[PDB]
RNA sequence: CCUGAUAUUGAAAUUCGGCACAGCUAGCUGUGUUGGCUUUCUAACCCGCACCACUUAUCGUGGUGGGAGACAGUGUCAGGCGGGCAGUUU
RNA sequence: GGUCCUAAGGUAGCGAAAUUCCUUGUCGGGUAAGUUCCGACCCGCACGAAAGGCGUAACGAUUUGGGCACUGUCUCAACGAG
RNA sequence: GUUAAGGAACUCGGCAAAAUGACCCCGUAACUUCGGGAGAAGGGGUGCUCUUUAGGGUUAACGCCCAGAAGAGCCGCAGUGAAUAGGCCCAAGCGACUGUUUAUCAAAAACACAGGUCUCUGCUAAACCGUAAGGUGAUGUAUAGGGGCUGACGCCUGCCCA
RNA sequence: UCUACCCUUGGUCAGGUUGAAGUUCAGGUAACACUGAAUGGAGGACCGAACCGACUUACGUUGAAAAGUGAGCGGAUGAAC
RNA sequence: GCCGUCGAAGGUGGGACAAAUGAUUGGGGUGAAGUCGUAACAAGGUAGCCGUAUCGGAAGGUGCGGCUGGAUCACC
RNA sequence: ACUUGAGUGCAGAAGAGGAAAGUGGAAUUCCAUGUGUAGCGGUGAAAUGCGCAGAGAUAUGGAGGAACACCAGUGGCGAAGGCGACUUUCUGGUCUGUAACUGACGCUGAUGUGCGAAAGCGUGGGGAUCAAACAGGAUUAGAUACCCUGGUAGUCCACGCCGUAAACGAUGAGUGCUAAGUGUUAGGGGGUUUCCGCCCCUUAGUGCUGCAGCUAACGCAUUAAGCACUCCGCCUGGGGAGUA
RNA sequence: AUUAGCUAGUUGGUAAGGUAACGGCUUACCAAGGCAACGAUGCAUAGCCGACCUGAGAGGGUGAUCGGCCACACUGGAACU
């Protein structure tokens, strides 16, 4: 779970970590490492659009495998490294072609799995497989959205989503944020729940290792004077003054919805989010 | 639990008396085969607390056989510790 | 930004109202014409959807699919929010 | 308890405060002497619960009052060197 | 640079100076998040010469460098004898902390902060830059991203929807 | 080419000091298993130069310098330069 | 007569325990009941009581568990 | 050296004793459409409220979460708190009959240590019903009161704590002992074992009625509050006070 | 016991010195012990026995004159015959 720490200084008064102890083999396999070069908010201008990003420390990407071909091929897991660039961790599994791939792992693996549509395909953790074959109440993750596009949905650390049931061409999907939607029914979905399940404790504890993952701080409104935020100065500190707070460019950001009306996704969403 | 046609074979690897079913030796030789038995359920469950009631009372049982052991005899009772690990 | 009206924009339907009074007992029936709401099919259009060629380029165009489909994007017009921004008065 | 009215019409906690005009509030401590300081009272001109309320070990080239130590800052100045 | 007697009486104010300063020892309170407080405070000893003995490594060993104990003795006003090196204590106020700010009259009690919430986003995501193409968000996908307020930890956050 | 954040590739920090997790041995455990002694070398940790800053004060103010020198002062293994 | 070891009293400093005292301050018993309500003992008119929370001027009221030391007809 | 106490072996049953994992039925609430439509509620009386924008009534639908009707009774079990749908793997103790077995191996327990009904708190999930706090209508001279539709922390699970109650049989444990009748539950003794027929007995829990005895009285009375033995815990007028 | 730890020359050998003698009796190198829930250590109250008082006795309360023993001399040390 979390080890913790023991207050010897100020800064790692209550600071918690999470340790590594589902992580075999520390060094990476250098064949499936591609280059990945940072940038703060820097599009093709150069100029700064996202605001609070950059700097840190330097990462370098891992080719994963979300579109699970090679039909019918057992494939052993070996070893459960780390990944930088998401929350949960990785898996290296081997198929029995000698073509050594990466996985997101599950919540409990180490054994040996199958990609297969619908030979027999075992559902177990791990095995992907499409929804039409898989039974009602089965969780499932890592779904996809376009056929054959690549697995999109629900791919965190400790996310899942959930087969509710089978409508005339689609079936009927339960999202982990509680929003009930229809996706075709030829799309994959890992069979489990992505593992890593102990991430949102890690108490950072220190405004510095909070700045080395690649955040910058962020300077609240009231304390800018009116040329460039409109919870501008006045004399002391004072309360908004405005019907409705507003973000830094005018839209008010407490309340109002923001989506628009769109293509193939009102006919689709039946219910919608719960918060 | 240990079963009734495994239970016999405790005994008779513990036997340094002949025909004994009941001893200052071999009742405990059956006693440490459960409390190595009851503290395997014991690691794996711990929510129960019936069963960790039973755990403390066959152990203090052993402990007034052994302490009968110890002013009787000075070399038996010395090779019934040695001979299981037991204390 | 939001929302109508028409253009690109086609067929199949099923009901529901305004006329028209067509039957001639407030409301029935059923034809000639008008405006809708829906429902389904594919031929435009659309895809930051899959292999395949130009090519030993995750850009592009060309090609059988699979999706979505006369809605969306877009042109003209019209209404409503709009100190996000401008010109000035006090 | 009566009664007017408002959409209900200041709860726990703090209180002469970075918040109190009059005011140098008032009684206690500190000094030979204390408009500043510390502990209390509460009649809050006008504290108050995420423009957070009340406490807090540790940390400060922070701000305010009192002790020992040390001294030309001082009573009171004099001499010497570049 | 030094100074008789006195030592904050000076002054907006102990402002500038003066004292404390190294190593080796004995000893150390309230208070607390049990790590801290703490160099807490208040104290003692150090120089040179001579006699004995126990301590590493190097080496066959005389030889060489590293060291610590008691005892005996000598001299000065003074033994880290010159230079270099913390003053400390009691009680409050604001901010938890280290950090960062007005290049050149303001370094803070302001800004950040770790944590708490509230709301918006089902993926060609919302948001922003750009008339558009294209990009950032991300080769990330609700345990993840953009924004509003409060600012560790502890105990808490009361009524009103005209 | 100064300064403000920022991307890719390098460089630099004398020394000395406390002693977090763990691991091993011993003591008790066989109950609900926790005390000591060694070893390990943790940190926006403490004292201090280079190095980076600019708190108090005196001088300078037709300056030696359109922002500085004298005595002191803070950070110094990182949110550093 | 001088030198040295041991040595009361004194002076310096941080603590440890009781006692005397102190602006205000919180409950407690005492009376005499004037002030405000009836919470128990009859089924005391909402049956009481023990733990444990939360609210109110005032006894106290409600929630979730246990007890009969619970009338009627003892709640068949 | 002895075998009545205490322990095991073998022969046998009765269990809501625990702990993980599945699985099943009936009611409550909320979403989808119809037929349908002015009332549904609530009450000493009434409303506040939901409804006419189509509520309740009424059907299929599907979403959840929680308890576990009938068996169910004096029954059972665990040292207590307590434990009642079913199936599965793992897991303690008690009892009946005794051929066996080493041969007093005991009882009590100051500190220690481990389980503890509910409420409450900490960090995460999930939230139908009931529902402190809370707003509302009237009952009241006054009303959180009692009464009514609403309602959050909480109720359920996983983990770590706090340990109190009318935690009660208001009766501490251990051994032996002394008039008897009547039930009930799981086992053993005498029958052709008549099957929930029967009486005949012996042992262990479980309730009722009742001598000698003891008690202030009530009432216990073989499951003693009787006669004795051992060891432990506590009390010494009522408040002040389980407070400082 | 609403006080649980306590002494450090403290516990012991050894050495020579030291008083009528034993002696941590006072000093020196080594050695890891003393005491303790059977009350060790620390506070407030006290001269103590033979006897006096009361009581059926067992016990409770007392310590004066009278005898035995003990300590002290306005206060705190140290000696000499
Ligand atoms: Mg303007
Ligand atoms: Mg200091
Ligand atoms: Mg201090
Ligand atoms: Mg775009
Ligand atoms: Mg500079
Ligand atoms: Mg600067
Ligand atoms: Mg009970
Ligand atoms: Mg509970």
């Amino acid at each position: 779970a979390i080890k913790k720490y023991k207050p010897i200084t100020n800064g790692r008064r209550n600071m918690t970590s999470l340790d590594f102890a589902e992580i075999t083999k520390t060094t990476p396999e250098k064949s499936l490492l591609k280059p990945l070069p940072k940038k703060a908010g820097r599009n093709n201008q150069g100029k700064l659009t996202v605001r609070h990003h950059g700097g840190g420390h330097k990462r370098q990407y891992r080719v994963i495998d979300f579109k699970r071909n090679k039909d019918g091929i057992n494939a052993k897991v070996d070893s459960i490294q780390y990944d930088p660039n998401r929350s949960a961790n990785i898996a290296l599994v081997v198929y029995a072609d000698g073509e050594k791939r990466y996985i997101i792992a599950p919540k409990g693996l180490e054994v040996g799995q199958i990609v297969e549509s619908g030979a027999e395909a075992d559902i177990k953790v791990g095995n992907a497989l499409p929804l039409q074959n898989i039974p009602v109440g089965t969780v499932v993750h890592n779904i996809e959205l376009k056929p054959g596009k690549g697995g999109q949905i629900a791919r965190s650390a400790g996310a899942s989503a959930q087969v509710l049931g089978k409508e005339g061409k689609y079936v009927l999907i339960r999202l982990r944020s509680g929003e009930v939607r229809m996706i075709l029914s030829t799309c994959r979905a890992t069979i489990g729940q992505v593992g890593n399940l102990q991430h949102e404790l890690v108490n950072v504890g220190k405004a510095g290792r909070s700045r080395w993952k690649g955040i910058r701080p962020t300077v609240r409104g009231s304390v800018m004077n009116p040329n460039d935020h409109p919870h501008g100065g006045g004399e002391g500190r004072a309360p908004i003054g405005r019907p409705s707070p507003m973000s830094p460019w005018g839209k008010p950001t407490l309340g109002k919805k923001t989506r628009r009306g769109k293509k193939s996704s009102d006919k689709l969403i039946v219910r919608g989010r719960k918060k | 639990a240990i079963s009734q046609e495994r239970k016999n074979e405790i005994i008779k690897e513990y036997r340094v008396h002949e025909t004994d079913t009941g001893s200052p030796e071999v009742q405990i030789a059956v006693l440490t085969a459960e409390i190595n038995a009851v503290n395997e359920h014991l690691r794996t469950h711990k929510k129960d607390h019936h069963s960790r009631r039973g755990l403390l009372k066959m152990v203090g049982r052993r402990r007034h056989l052994l302490n009968y052991l110890r002013s009787k005899d000075i070399q038996r009772y010395r090779e019934l510790i040695k001979s299981l690990g037991i204390r």
